[PDB]
RNA sequence: UGUAACGGGGCUAAACCAUGCACCGAAGCUGCGGCAGCGACGCUUAUGCGUUGUUGGGUAGGGGAGCGUUCUGUAAGCCUGCGAAGGUGUGCUGUGAGGCAUGCUGGAGGUAUCAGAAGUGCGAAUGCUGACAUAAGUAACGAUAAAGCGGGUGAAAAGCCC
RNA sequence: CCCGGCGAGGGGAGUGAAAAAGAACCUGAAACCGUGUACGUACAAGCAGUGGGAGCACGCUUAGGCGUGUGACUGCGUACC
């Protein structure tokens, strides 16, 4: 029972090359380079599902720090204030209020300064 | 939902005029770098130029502490081989003082296309007057 | 109405022909013939014969009126190479790729 | 019912196939380590 | 009028009539849930939490669709050491729709 | 492989990979690496495992009503028409007739029918008791089967 | 042409010449080796 | 003396960006014969600047 | 080779020392959702759960469980010219190898399920064979004895004929 | 029948169920080379992706603010064996 291996090899190669559309040059044409490109894209994608949590958090902290200094207190003192005021709003939402609702953020700063004093 | 991103078509950005007489170079420079990034605005976004236009004036009257007036040396290399060219702080204030504030701020701003676009918003003058009366820069006391 | 002429297996590599094809692409046909008459290439002779054949196929096999025609498409595919041998020094040989091409002129009035 | 007969459970064990891939467990060196006389075809010392 | 409430693991800022994609709740498809742990209600007057969750506030949300999210490939390649491991993952979600926010 | 043991190029100095035979299994036209030989595929079945297996399959042909016991089963003339009509009357299409004394006329009558196979009680095998839908044993064949399988 | 190309690839497969790389290519490898010693 | 990485087709077309042929650019019309020719050259019928020359 | 012994700007504190309270900070810990292994335990008994504890980086290597390919039986059955295999897209799906459906090309074969046997899975071997690139329209066009013009033939003449 | 050098090659016509079944002939993959369209790209440095992400172009869509293509700018990131 000789098994020719054309049809299944074609299917594997094609699977990998479909996962590499949009890559520059051989990275999207040649199998032997698109295999490495697809794997290295896999490793980066893993690594960056962790980094997007780190990057979004540092973005939010920069926005709360900006808006809170606009209301006359730093980020450090603001988070200490709200923790002592026993407010448990996470900082995705504090960043989002700090962009969209300036008056609510002003009131949060008043709770923070009220408890912090 | 998703975190808000500033859109560079719709970023409103203001004009500020800052008098640099007797300010410390690094401390002014760091405040300008913060305002030109847009770090002072709640709509800050790291890939969008959200900052303001700052008109620094009286750049020749900026101050430094210690012996940095004579010992702080600005090196650059010209590309030709033995092209290491130094100039102290007072030589730079005599020749072009705009280069003093602009070197400082430029080294505090992120390197890359965006931070070049951020530095295009800094306008420094060695004197007390500027051409930009049409843009109505309000006096940023810092 | 699109009307095609082709020279399949033209002894000239496709690069050398594509210079000339890139000249007349998009032109009106009488202007394209005036360009190929005064281009000093071997490829301009080949391209001119395909273009004249396409005007004739247009006016005979289709609707007439040469003066409305335009060279809408022109492209030069690569044909099969003739694999020959150049005798080099010290006893070694090379393959010479005597290259052909496939000229296509699609002419149309619209 | 010749397509419903079936062996016992545990009687037909698979069979090690060496040299196929990374997932299989026995690829590249087939389970015989790095160089040496024992990782060589025919290789091994006598009894 | 929006409201911030705590949900599965994390927090959501939601107005009324807005579809939210939460973690997998153990609720039937057309059934209505209540989040009794709202952290902020803002209408034109803010109401938030000295001690956390607001005393008088609740969010009534109708479950819309259980589902299973986009596949992600998990690739674990250790260069030059003869190890790679791929895996896949589709996270379960629950789309609810906010029926109402009661301050 | 029909070739020569001449080494195709010098061991060192061509930039080619080193090769020693034109009949290598890596080379086109080269000789299978582990080329097959004619082999025997017979398995030993112990006698008590063969008889045990026949006892199990006969017990399941009885239990699934796939075993029909007739007293006599013979055809008049050696005609496939007569056996076709006879099996049609007994509601049997796919059938293993097994008879303790092999009739000649029955054997010639079942030789063209595809689904039908006539055996003597001696030569039954597991794959035919399992293969055919119904097994029709003559009573004499039942007695001979019990003598075989003890 | 194909037959002449297979035989004329088969030209320096059994060579001997040591000062010429691969039988034919001129070099300075005699002086390189000799100076390395 | 020889390359060390195969150049792309990008760099190949970039190099050929200048290999383009220029058109004629407009060829002039004879005064008498009214037919077309390269400028400063004689026509196919063998006229030049409206007078008859060669005549082969 | 160029500042070139703070990463850099720059700093007279943005340095050092002492004290203190904040905040940032990892794939650590926690929260929420999911999967798998090994125990324990009341049933379910031929195993799944209300559970419950705990574990899951991995090379050589050991153990366990699978997917696909070609061929044999099931199969004179079941799909198939109302369109097979193959080819090329899209959509859905599984933890994965993969599977399923379907548009276009194709034009006649394919094969469930459950077993059986393997020429059973390639990116590497200066691997073998074919094809096609690259340098590149680049070097070269083979003695530095040398050509010029008129006419002819021809679709076309530096090279043919006179 | 027409272009063409009484060519090569082609375009029609005709046969054929089908001539992108035309003798360079079943299927007709990939590398490789083109033509057309959408987007990006001429002040910007590096395994060319990945996380974020504006804008633009096509389809939707009872505007539901989605999908596909592209991808300015930005964090991180020195191939495989």
């Amino acid at each position: 029972a000789r098994v020719k291996r054309g049809v299944i090899a074609r299917a594997r190669h094609k699977k990998i090359l479909k996962q590499a559309k949009g890559y520059y040059g051989a990275r999207s044409r040649v199998y032997r380079v698109a295999f490495q490109a697809v794997i290295k894209a896999g490793q980066y994608a893993y690594r960056d599902r962790r980094q997007r949590k780190r990057q979004f958090r540092q973005l939010w902290i920069a926005r709360i720090n900006a808006a809170a200094r606009q209301n006359g207190i730093s980020y450090s003192k603001f988070i200490n204030g709200l923790k002592k005021a026993s407010v448990e709003i996470d900082r995705k939402i504090l960043a989002d209020i700090a962009v969209f609702d300036k008056v609510a953020f002003t009131a949060l700063v008043e709770k923070a300064k009220a408890a912090l004093a | 939902m998703k975190t808000f991103t500033a859109k560079p078509e719709t970023v409103k950005r203001d004009w500020y005029v800052v008098d640099a007489t007797g300010k410390t170079l690094g401390r002014l420079a760091t405040e300008l770098a913060r305002r030109l990034r847009g770090k002072h605005k709640a709509e800050y976004t790291p890939h969008v130029d959200t900052g303001d236009y700052i008109i620094v004036l009286n750049a020749d009257k900026v101050a430094v502490t210690g012996n940095k007036r004579t010992d702080k040396v600005y090196y650059h290399h010209t590309g030709h081989i033995g092209g290491i060219k130094q100039a102290t702080f007072e030589e730079m204030i005599a020749r072009r003082p705009e280069r003093v504030i602009e070197i400082a701020v430029k080294g505090m701003l992120p390197k890359g296309p965006l931070g070049r676009a951020m530095f295009r918003k800094l306008k420094v003058y060695a004197g007390n007057e500027h051409n930009h009366a049409a843009q109505q820069p309000q006096v940023l006391d810092i | 109405m699109e009307t095609i002429a082709k020279h399949r297996h033209a002894r000239s590599s496709a690069q050398k022909v594509r210079l000339v094809a890139d000249l007349i692409r998009g032109k009106k046909v009488s202007q394209a013939l005036d360009i190929l008459t005064y281009t000093n290439k071997k490829a301009a002779v080949l391209v001119k014969k395909v273009l004249e054949s396409a005007i004739a196929n247009a006016e005979h096999n289709d609707g007439a009126d040469i003066d409305d025609l335009k060279v809408t498409k022109i492209f030069v595919d690569e044909g099969p190479s003739m694999k020959r041998i150049m005798p080099r020094a010290k006893g070694r040989a090379d393959r010479i790729l005597k290259r052909t091409s496939h000229i296509t002129v699609v002419v149309s009035d619209r | 019912r010749l397509n419903t007969l079936s062996p016992a459970e545990g009687s037909k064990k698979a069979g090690k196939r060496l040299g196929r891939g990374i997932g299989s467990g026995l690829g590249k060196t087939g389970g015989r380590g790095h160089k040496g006389q024992k990782s060589r075809s025919g290789g091994g010392v006598r009894r | 009028m929006y409201a911030v409430f705590q949900s599965g693991g994390k927090q959501h800022r939601v107005s009324e009539g807005q579809t939210v994609r939460l973690e997998k709740l153990d609720i039937a498809t057309g059934e209505t849930v209540e989040f009794a742990e709202v952290l902020m209600i803002a209408n034109g007057e803010e109401v938030k939490i000295g001690v956390p969750f607001v005393d008088g506030g609740v969010i009534k949300a109708e479950v819309v669709a259980h589902g299973r999210g986009e596949k992600v490939k998990i690739v674990k390649f250790r260069r030059r050491k003869h190890y790679r491991k791929q895996q896949g993952h589709r996270q379960w979600f629950t789309d609810v729709k906010i029926t109402g926010i009661s301050a | 492989v029909t070739g020569s043991g001449k080494k195709p190029w010098r061991q060192k100095g061509t930039g080619r990979a080193r090769s020693g035979s034109i009949k290598s299994p890596i080379w086109r036209s080269g000789g299978v690496t582990f080329a097959a030989r004619p082999q025997d595929h017979s398995q030993k079945v112990n006698k008590k495992m063969y008889r045990g297996a026949l006892k199990s399959i006969l017990s399941e042909l009885v239990r699934q009503d796939r075993l029909i016991v007739v007293e006599k089963f013979s055809v008049e003339a050696p005609k496939t028409k007569l056996l076709a009509q006879k099996l049609k009357d007994m509601a049997l299409e796919d059938v293993l007739i097994i008879t303790g004394e092999l009739d000649e006329n029955l054997f010639l009558a079942a030789r063209n029918l595809h689904k039908v196979d006539v055996r003597d009680a001696t030569g039954i095998d597991p794959v035919s008791l399992i293969a055919f839908d119904k097994v029709v044993m003559t009573a004499d064949a039942v007695k001979q089967v019990e003598e075989m399988l003890a | 042409m194909d037959i002449n190309w297979r035989h004329n690839q088969s030209t320096f497969y059994h060579f001997t010449s040591d000062h010429r790389i691969s039988g034919w290519k001129e070099t300075n490898a005699m002086y390189v080796a000799l100076n390395s010693q | 003396a020889v390359q060390q990485n195969k150049p792309t087709r990008s760099k190949r077309g970039m190099r050929r960006s200048h290999d383009a042929l220029t058109a004629v650019t407009s060829l002039s019309v004879d005064k008498t014969s009214g037919e077309k020719h390269l400028r400063h050259h004689i026509t196919a019928d063998g006229y030049y600047r409206g007078r008859k020359v060669i005549a082969k």
